[PDB]
């Protein structure tokens, strides 16, 4: 019957909306990642850089 | 993996660092050599001049 549908109406809607906050939930994780690895690892890189020629330099001055 | 991509850099860091650092030295010190008989043999032949000069002061 048509009571219990109105029951029905009540869940489908819902089911989507626990994926829609879901979608964003994977997502987010994802890009704190993104930003976050990458900017690390810039500045290990730059690091490792700087931590050679300054020494290489004061090789220099020998 | 931001980590060990850095830990890749750093192998190469190192060496590299040294290989070039420790490379230099070769050429400073090879020259090194090379340049300090340089100015030995500007002396060398201009250089009984000075002994016959300074034997002169001292002699009377």
């Amino acid at each position: 019957s048509k009571l219990e549908a109105i029951l029905s109406q009540e869940v489908e809607a819902e089911i989507q909306a626990l994926l829609q906050e879901a979608e964003a939930k994977a997502e987010a994780v994802k890009r704190e990642a993104e930003e976050k690895a990458k900017a690390l690892l810039q500045a290990r890189e730059r690091a490792l850089e700087a931590q050679y020629r300054a020494a290489l330099r004061r090789a220099e001055s020998a | 993996e931001a980590e060990a991509k850095a830990k890749a850099l750093e192998a190469q860091y190192r060496e590299r660092e040294r290989a070039e650092t420790e490379a230099l030295l070769a050429r400073y010190r090879e020259r090194a050599e090379a340049e300090a008989k340089a100015v030995r043999e500007k002396a060398m032949a201009r250089l009984d001049e000075a002994v016959a000069l300074v034997l002169k002061e001292v002699l009377p």
